[PDB]
């Protein structure tokens, strides 16, 4: 009606949903698979996985799966970060039950025939350059794996020498090592509760729980630098943070919105964001600086990242980088860390308004905590941090171990050593 | 049974497709069910079909038969092609019920 | 006969020798090489020494390919980091023609764009056909992962700059670096007076001095390229003394202490102490060596590894405490001697060849400008003690390590790891 409930079946399948009334019912299945549970033998499987939601299934052809999901006029998309995979099936009210049988098929058996996997190999290469496009992410990309060594090191997207050797049976074997109950959970916004407990019957027979979970992700002060010949230089100097979930992850998230995260004025310079008035007087040529921010179940990643020209590239970072170290001394007032506040306060609800990004972190949080956090207690938790708690986030990013990846001409931007 | 399966040994000896060294699959017409099965074959029964294929070619071409040892016997013969192209004509019959629809 | 490093008014060291070989070799040595270049101009060089028989100002292209082929003589271009050499080989009556166009090659090239521009697709091709073997891409890594400024810029064009290198940034290069002072003029077959000549038709080249700048700054960085090889490739390094130096020769001593190569055909590298250890090691295939380079600036000794990806770590643990054994000082005298031995050997049969002897005079004249002969070499190797030897162990295990790896690397440790 108007308040989901979490329910973890006997499976372990943990089952939420809301029933928003909505004329578009919105099923989402977030498996805790993601590509940090690849290793160094089937690096990039996650990428090929991804990009086979619409392969023939046991249960289903892909034909069949392709022109009965345009026909019903829903749609099924697969999203996967670095530790979660979601897939998403919209539909029409009266269209759930059709789609949800194939969502089925898509994720418990889904028989990776050979020769589609091989004709599906090519667009592997091709989503990952339109996906390179944006230059914040390729840069994003190599700052993990310059940042970790183990699991959130693996890219996100298939590695160019793997781009054509991604066997079924890596397929396969992941699936059945990851695509498991007690890693997974189904959130179904529009669909009523008994019917999601219904469609989860079928899930209720799947493989066993707690599927391979390896892997710490083990910091590492390390440096990837590209050398391109691009005019404007963007890159991202980040050193770690607290887990997901955690008091100083609101901290840092805090800290973040001091320093400054994104435009709120357009065609408008930030002129309450730090970083952005400490850029301007340093270099007057375009630029853009933001303090990225990432939490992990089992680290986290806080930094500054900076576009600018290669010609002041230096000059940008040591900006930025001398405004965090300002807040670590601990010039920092009240009034902007409550105007920091009210932003986090803001972004969160406007992410939370969207449908679809309301059941991305209702599956993700249900993944992670099982127990779903009312928008209340994010506003509560966030307006626990104080000041001091800011200062101390600040002072471990500047003492702690750093790792910095660049990309552009790269002819001024310090090292990592000299940052 | 037993005299049906007397017939069809009569019949698969009477073809001379098996003096070749041929299996029953390497004679069949090759139709666009036919190719798109062969490409879906694995990457040895494809060499291995395409060998005896180039062989039977071969010894017709010099107007010669393999050896009787060699021929290849109805008891011990694989149709290798039979799933394959029983899929694609599958998928093709889909395909047109949809479009009949 | 003997050597004399005469040096030219303008500033170009002529050496001239008398071997009776009926071929004669010339060699211009220029002190330009890719530490010379910049981030503006990455990979400027690559292009530049595969634009010898492009035309220039006195000869065509078309006359300088059929003039040397006819006469039966070669035109090469060997590049290092510090150098770069034009090498020509020709027959005791056919020197004029080539040392011309040597003279039009080197002091007045003219780049046409339009040549430039089909010669660069030759870029790909060279730098592939030179990373087919492992050792030059993962030196070639090495150095871009320790140095910074100078020496970190690669022999080979970037891929990125492969196609966009315009003949201006070619003619800006050789008019900053090809000048009178910072070039050699070499001839073994050729007698002294007519080398004096070629100088002499040298006389009138630029100006005396170059834009030589940077100074190869050391950084600790590693560079990881993960890819889907069963065999890993993997070279840790440490700084070095600087090439001419004491301590350079304690180091080439200490490497032929762990064993620089082979030295029996097939053999199992009985006395190399790395190969003895990785075979306890590791039972799958490798092969262990010291990698050990030497620069005006600086220097980097260190340890380079093939093995299994599976063993790499092992493997390249087992070579690293060596190496640390004998900072320990667990150096006895015998092998001692022998490395020395062989380092002596090397020295002299790599001199043998008149190719590589050319090299090595070109490279003492330019970084000393007066000959150093073989026996003073063997004198200087000698005169490298045990004491000495211990203390370039300690300088390389104490001090910060850049390793470049290449290979599956699901087991190469990294640099602070190693």
């Amino acid at each position: 009606p108007q308040d989901l409930e979490f329910t973890k079946l006997p499976n372990g399948l943990v089952i939420a949903s809301l029933e928003n009334y909505s004329p578009v019912s919105r099923i989402g299945l977030f498996i805790k698979a993601g590509s940090r549970y690849e290793d160094f033998s089937n690096l990039g499987t996650t990428h090929l996985l991804r990009l086979t939601s619409s392969l023939t299934t046991k249960g289903a052809s892909s034909f069949k799966i392709t022109r009965g999901i345009e026909a019903v006029g829903g749609k099924l998309s697969v999203t996967a970060t670095r530790e979660n995979m979601a897939y998403t099936v919209e539909c029409l009210r009266g269209d759930v039950d059709i789609l949800m049988e194939f969502l089925l098929n898509v994720t418990t058996a889904p028989e990776f025939r050979r020769w589609e996997v091989a004709d599906l190999q090519p667009q592997l290469k091709i989503d990952k350059a339109v996906a390179f496009q944006n230059p914040q992410t390729h840069v994003i990309e190599n700052l993990h794996a310059a940042a970790y060594r183990n699991a959130l090191a693996n890219p996100l997207y298939c590695p160019d020498y793997r781009i054509g050797k991604v066997t079924s049976e890596e397929l396969h074997y992941f699936v059945q090592n990851h695509f498991t109950s007690a890693r997974m959970a189904l959130i179904g916004l529009g669909v009523s509760h008994p019917v999601l407990k219904q469609v989860a019957e079928q899930f209720l027979n799947m493989r066993g729980g707690l599927g391979l979970s390896g892997a710490k992700a083990n910091y590492r002060g390390g440096e990837i630098r590209e050398q391109n010949g691009d005019s404007l230089v963007h890159a991202a100097f980040v050193a770690e943070s607290a887990v997901a979930g955690s008091a100083e992850a609101n901290a840092f998230s805090v800290l973040q919105h001091v320093l400054g995260a994104g435009p709120h004025v357009k065609r408008g310079s930030n002129t309450t964001s730090h970083l952005h008035q400490a850029v301007a007087k340093a270099t007057q040529q375009p630029f853009d600086v933001s303090a990225f921010n990432a939490s992990y179940s089992d680290s986290g990643l806080f930094g500054i990242y900076t576009i600018s020209q290669a010609t002041a590239a230096g000059d940008v970072i040591k900006a930025a980088y001398n405004q965090v170290k300002t807040i670590a001394q601990g010039n920092l007032s009240n009034t902007d860390v409550q105007a920091a506040k009210n932003k986090l306060k803001a972004g969160y609800l406007m992410s939370v308004e969207s449908s679809e990004c309301f059941l991305e972190e209702v599956g993700s949080q249900a993944l992670v905590a099982g127990s779903y956090m009312p928008p209340s207690t994010v506003l509560q938790q966030i307006d626990s941090v104080a000041n001091a708690d800011i200062i101390n986030a600040a002072k471990k990013f500047v003492s702690g171990q750093k790792s910095m990846a660049a990309s552009g001409n790269l002819g001024h931007t310090p090292f990592v050593d000299e940052l | 049974g037993k005299w049906l399966d007397g017939i069809r040994k009569w019949y698969y000896n009477a073809a001379g497709f098996n003096k070749l060294g041929l299996m029953r699959d390497d004679t069949i017409y090759e139709d666009e069910d036919v190719k798109e099965a062969i490409r879906r074959l694995p990457e040895n029964l494809y060499n291995d079909r395409m060998f005896r294929i180039k062989r039977a070619l071969d010894l017709n071409l010099k107007h010669q038969i393999l050896p009787k040892e060699q021929w290849t016997k109805y008891e011990e013969e694989n149709f290798y092609l039979e799933p394959y192209l029983k899929e694609v004509i599958r998928e093709r019959k889909e395909r047109e019920e949809w479009a009949k629809k």
